[PDB]
């Protein structure tokens, strides 16, 4: 919201500087983002009357006589050049923003113009470059420089919280500062009434969109050209003066937040109806686009007959031809409460965003109508010219605001301050709430204007920022906690050391987005994505990640491509989304792997990767092995399910060749599982201080055997009485039945009290050899010291 | 084929030795109160281990720390400010000395928590070392109160044993501490007091010692105005009962089957 | 003392918006420029592990997990929590579609502004050192009143910085949450306590500590990115 | 005596003034998680040790020891990592072993030390014949370390 520093130093005369000013508004809740000087006007640029324009024959251009202390000629090409106005007029010599060379005087079309008179994009006070700036034709002796009566003006930018729809209007911010302890100067607004009939009735078909709406009556207008301190204002607040009455409609509004239109009587016929739209019914609105309306927008109407016609979309904009100019002698003055929805639905669904919309979504005072009314009556009056009847029109009995309890101790209380009740109440009353009773708990209701103010807390805030956010003071709090909430942190950080862990073991973190390509389920062959995008980034955004890989592979292609890296390992931890959402950890190998990079021996693919993993385990504590089963996405030659603690939680494997083909990338080896991880208790151990027994044999066993079912089968027989258990070397070839394998097997054992006899050894590993050869099996190796 | 269940590239994988672990809670339970954690050095003077405590010379209070006196030349024992310091050498007996050491070097109010390693001249049993560790804490400051050392105990034990669990306060007599207190803890799963450590409001011979020192290193007196409490607590003895060890000389042991019986924790 | 919980990165309107003071077609919604997820079967559990329904999203802001929290513990607490957000927003330099915030929510008996101002000048005092200092001035937030925005000081910069907005958490927060409790059967727990809660942004702040000229190589994967903060700790 | 908990703003000085220890832990931390595991060994250090393992004297001495084997202060981490090593080859019969301890070191002044220890076989597939150990092993897990910590690392002669 440009917050011009001349007019609002108007109801705020006490204005140190725009500076102090931006860090007043900033402890009132309202942050300004540019402090900006805006109207730098030369010497060369005067006043001038134009005393006559004259067509140039043969072309689409006027010879301008301008009386500018003396007489002087200039062509203009501009349509609203004409007799009886006053313009901005730059001499030879002037250095204007707006055209970087210098204005002198030049021929055009058999005529010496003396410089030219200046559009608001020439002078440099507006964008409009369609146009002469049109003054007043006396507001000047002719000659004048511009300076003189338009000075330069600061302007700040302000962002006003949807909280403070008030402060939609320059009025409503002078509250603010007025609280503060600055002087408060509201507009007087003289109105001359005149006691007659309005000559148009007002039927709203709708209190639904139009809880309040009232109709003022001006006529004998003498609609003309701005004065200038209110053509400045409206320019410095970004707006373009158009005329008289729709200037002082605009200049309101700002003033007030209150949005309001005034329509020619000429078009209102025998009435204004506030009603909505028939279906396919039409509208020219202002910015002069022909439109569609649709039945739920609110549309002000008038009628003659059986005739109905929508004169302006309600609260948005007004309609074209209804528009106030030169030839309107009286107008119908609209100022009105709108529904906030309403307004909201229709100015979406018609793509437009008004000053007037906008105050209406953000809401406005819900009596604030007729004191408005007021304002611009006596503006018109005084612009104008316009006589302007006692009576309005008005529809809607809006309820004042109730009060609100509120105890300073409390107040207090809530902030940590110690303010005195005494001065609690005195803010409450500068920003205009009524404050009854003599405490402890106040009587006190707020402003119909202030939105915002419906709960005690709502005031005490109000007295916080009034007083300064600095003078609270700084504290901590003691408290013991509340049982509930112990040890509640420990997911959280379980989750953390595994990420922690993780550094250390070797695994480099990364973060991938959330979504996913749902092209991808079929590409890494996955089952489809259960959440999609009612509305994504783009289509490669649309659904919502299953899996963590996916995102892991597609980010190595992507930095091969840009530093070709010679290898990685790898790891995320994100949400993925199916079914529930659950939390998920995704590592990832590849390349030549690890070893001594000037030699050749290297350790790397799938084991590499199970070796990292099941020291991973180790370090959590955690028992993990993998077995056979397929997975769409892997390989089937290098496909297992993650086993941790004996149950599954995932995949480990070598990525599906046929995908790193269609993807364009070397053998990578992944795994993806379940958090949270199992948790292992310690059953601490006790170990044994007697001695251990070692002796080693081997076992033959056909080859497709999982390395498993041996494993297990050697130790679930071995007994209650073994230690290391673990493989020491993998032969195969002769000669051993055409093709099968046996396994080096290292064992040891061991006893907690006693010592352990041969007996007990030789005994329980041939049984052993029980379990094993009655399976199929039996010993390469025997009893080997 | 690939037989996938066949035992990977069998890389090393590392661990936190006991004390490390119960070390940790610890300090993450004490820092969750804003307590910070400093150390303090091994060998120590006499002044800081003992008389900057109110432990006198000859005084019948110094044989609840049966001592090892060290000698050597040439060894540079810097002081709280990286002074050098001079008097008897030693090993600290506890970790006490360090809250001299910190006050002279900071000042109120502060909340610490320091760790370390402790001797003493004892015969290594099962339910005893000549070297163990301790954890203390001090709280300084304005206003502070025996009350604050009871929520922390409160909390402390709260966190180690969960709610069903309690704390009990007994007099009992340390010189750099009056009121004095030994604390114990009451731990569900045992039906059991365990006597943790002991505490106290720190005694004013300590501010004065401290405050006294600092006149000598030119600095400003900072003690004269505040309270303040420490606790003393025994982490082995801790240790043993949260991870069930039955003998403590395993913790200076460097048995591998020991100690890597903890890597799971955490 | 504040412990840290997380929550759900895929919300109910209800938890994201309607229990934070967020009404339908409201004009505070606009802060929230945000994703609306659509899929059939999809089990998304609320605080009591409860199957919850209503409109799916995507968290917009961590702040549902506070009325979350709410439901399921009792006062007095403090928490943090951090989380991946999300926001339809065009990906620029210092924009993102995805980033995360860290909240904070400190109820009970007593519990005042002087507490929330405590806390950010703590955080402050820790991320900046001593040379540093925070300004706290009014604004806006559906869920919070007095609402305000904090910025900290920060030396080597010269700079104010925006971190993140807070106040003591609102009426009819609170109001909403023993609500929810009544229709699980729990007791009220929060009719007589006060509160206070903080969002902060975290990309921002990572950016000014570890010298990141773009938020979007946070999301980007690349190696030579992420490897040059190994040593850091 | 009630209970109670105090609150208050800590003095500047006291900022910060954990960072050492905090330090020293992730070190700790970061070592668990590279493969290493961590031994206590007393402080103590035998005088005759000195000779064994070619050491400098021991500075200081115990005008009290508990014994002659443990009558001064430990000059080096490493003596009692070795020492260890063999303590419990004589009991598990261990094929492997890397430990790592952080212990309190005495000459000139006290000093925070950290000991590393390889030894054995080495690591790759237990049941095929390729291994990487001895010297370039550790130096490897080493530069791997330091690669963690972001800080450079080589060894010379
Ligand atoms: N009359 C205003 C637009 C407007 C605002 C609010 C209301 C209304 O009916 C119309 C204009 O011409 O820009
Ligand atoms: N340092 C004392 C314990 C102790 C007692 C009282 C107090 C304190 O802070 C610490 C000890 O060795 O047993
Ligand atoms: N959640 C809010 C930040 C916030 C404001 C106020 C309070 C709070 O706890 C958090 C956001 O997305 O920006």
């Amino acid at each position: 919201m440009r917050v011009p520093f001349s007019w609002l130093k108007a109801y705020v005369p006490e204005l140190e500087s725009p500076e102090v000013l931006e860090e007043r508004l900033a402890g009132l809740g309202f942050e300004t983002d540019r402090i900006e000087r805006v109207f730098p006007i030369p010497r060369g640029v005067v006043f001038a009357r134009v005393l006559e324009a004259h067509p140039i024959p043969g072309t689409r251009l006027k010879r301008l006589v301008l009386d500018a202390g003396r007489t002087v000629e200039v062509v203009s090409g501009a349509e609203n050049a004409r007799k009886g106005i006053g313009v901005a007029l730059a001499l030879p010599g002037t250095e204007l923003p707006g055209l970087g060379q210098k204005v002198g005087e030049r021929v055009i079309q058999g005529v010496r113009s003396f410089g030219m008179a200046l559009s608001p994009r020439e002078l440099g006070v507006g964008e409009y470059g369609g146009g002469l700036l049109e003054f007043p034709e006396d507001a000047l002796p002719p000659g004048t420089p511009l300076s003189e009566a338009w000075p330069e003006e600061v302007v700040l930018d302000l962002e006003v919280t949807p909280n403070r729809p008030d402060a939609l209007g320059l009025l409503g911010l002078a509250r603010d500062l007025h609280a503060l302890g600055y002087a408060l100067v509201e507009p007087e607004a003289a109105l001359k009434a005149e006691a007659l009939p309005l000559p148009f009735a007002l039927k709203v078909e709708d209190p639904e969109g139009a809880p309040h709406f009232t109709l003022g009556y001006a006529f004998g207008l003498r609609v003309a050209p701005s004065p200038l301190w209110m053509q400045r204002a409206l320019f410095a607040a970004g707006m373009r003066p158009i005329n008289n009455v729709v200037d002082v409609t605009n200049y309101v509004m700002l003033e007030r937040a209150q949005p309001m239109h005034a329509f020619d009587l000429r078009f209102v016929g025998e009435g204004i109806a506030v009603r909505r739209a028939r279906e396919g019914e039409r509208l020219k609105t202002l910015d002069g686009v022909e439109r569609t309306l649709h039945p739920e927008d609110l549309v002000i109407a008038g009628w003659r007959g059986e005739e109905s016609f929508p004169l302006g979309l309600a609260g948005v904009m007004g309609g074209a031809e209804s528009e106030v100019r030169e030839d309107t002698e009286a107008i119908a003055l609209e100022v009105a409460c709108f529904d906030p929805v309403s307004i909201r639905k229709t100015a979406r669904r018609h793509g437009l965003r008004t000053e007037a919309s906008h105050r209406f979504e953000r809401g406005v005072d819900p009596l604030g109508q007729v004191p408005a009314q007021r304002r611009a009556l006596s503006l018109l009056q005084a612009l104008a010219g316009a006589r302007v009847a006692e009576a309005l029109l008005e529809a809607g009995s809006p309820k004042p605001p109730e009060a609100i309890p509120f105890r300073p101790e409390y107040a207090n209380r809530l902030l940590g301050t110690s303010y005195p009740e005494a001065e609690q109440i005195a803010i409450l009353k500068r920003l205009g709430c009524r404050v009854e009773g003599e405490g402890p708990t106040y009587r006190v209701t707020p402003p119909s204007h202030r939105l915002d103010l419906r709960l005690e807390e709502d005031l005490v805030e109000e007295v916080a920022r009034i007083q300064g956010y600095e003078t609270i003071p700084l504290a901590l709090p003691a408290f013991f906690p509340a049982p509930d909430n112990r040890g509640v942190e420990a997911p959280y950080r379980k989750e953390q050391r595994l990420r922690e862990v993780l550094s250390g073991l070797g695994f480099q973190e990364v973060y991938t987005y959330s979504f996913m390509d749902p092209e991808d389920a079929r590409r890494f062959r996955l089952d489809p994505p259960r959440l999609l995008l009612l509305n994504p980034l783009a289509p490669e955004k649309a659904a919502l990640r299953t899996h963590l890989f996916p995102g892991l592979v597609r980010v190595l292609k992507e930095n091969l491509d840009l530093d070709r890296p010679e290898r990685a390992l790898l790891f995320e931890v994100g949400r993925v989304f199916r079914e529930r959402e659950e939390t998920h950890l995704a590592g990832l190998l590849f390349g030549e792997g690890v070893g001594l990079p000037w030699a050749k021996e290297r350790l790397s693919g799938y084991f590499l990767l199970k070796g990292y993993l099941e020291a991973l385990f180790a370090r959590l504590g955690l028992a993990f092995r993998v077995e056979a089963q397929a997975f769409p996405f892997l390989h089937p030659g290098v496909s297992g399910r993650v086993l941790v603690e004996g149950e599954e939680v995932g995949f480990l494997g070598a990525l599906h060749p046929e995908i790193a083909q269609e993807l364009e990338l070397p053998p990578v080896h992944l795994f993806e599982l379940r958090l949270p991880l199992p948790d292992k208790p310690l059953a601490f151990q006790d170990p044994s201080r007697h001695p251990a027994a070692f002796r080693d044999l081997a076992v033959v066993v056909p080859a497709p055997t999982p390395y498993g079912e041996v494993e297990a089968l050697v130790r679930e027989a071995a007994g209650p009485y073994l230690e290391s258990l673990a493989l020491f070397d993998l032969y195969q070839g002769p000669p051993l039945p055409e093709g099968h394998k046996s396994l080096a097997f290292h064992l040891r054992f061991r006893h907690p009290k006693r010592t352990l006899r041969d007996e007990e050894v030789e005994e329980a590993v041939s049984r052993v050899a029980e379990a094993l050869r009655a399976r199929g099996f039996g010993l390469r190796g025997l009893d080997t010291p | 084929r690939v037989d996938v269940s066949l035992p990977g590239a069998s890389l090393f994988s590392g661990g936190l030795h006991p004390i490390t672990l119960m070390e940790r809670e610890l300090v993450e339970i004490f820092r969750a109160l804003g307590y910070q954690a400093v150390e303090g050095p091994e060998v120590e003077s006499e002044f800081f281990n003992f008389d900057a405590l109110n432990i006198p010379e000859h005084h019948p209070a110094r044989d609840m720390w049966d001592t090892f006196w060290l000698t050597g030349e040439g060894f540079r024992l810097e002081g709280p400010l990286g002074e050098e310091v001079e008097g008897r050498l030693l090993l600290r007996t506890h970790t006490s000395p360090m809250q001299v050491r910190y006050m002279v070097a900071h000042t109120p109010p502060f909340r610490i928590v320091v760790p370390g390693r402790v001797f003493r001249f004892e015969q290594t049993d099962a339910t005893h070392e000549a070297v163990f560790h301790q954890l203390e804490g001090l709280v300084v400051g304005e206003g502070i109160a025996m009350a604050h050392l009871k929520g922390a105990i409160y909390e402390l034990a709260q966190a180690l044993f969960g709610p069903d669990s309690k704390v009990r306060f007994q007099p009992v007599y340390f010189p750099f501490v009056e009121p004095g207190a030994q604390f114990a803890v009451w731990w569900p799963e045992g039906g059991k007091w365990l006597e943790l450590g002991g505490a106290g409001m720190v005694h004013p011979k300590v501010f004065q010692a401290v405050d006294a020192y600092r006149e000598r290193l030119g600095l400003p007196p900072a003690y004269r105005g505040v309270t303040g409490f420490a606790f003393g607590l025994g982490v082995e003895r801790l240790a043993m009962l949260r991870y069930g060890i039955p003998d403590i000389r395993y913790f200076f042991g460097g048995r591998l089957k020991f100690l890597e019986q903890f890597k799971g924790v955490l």
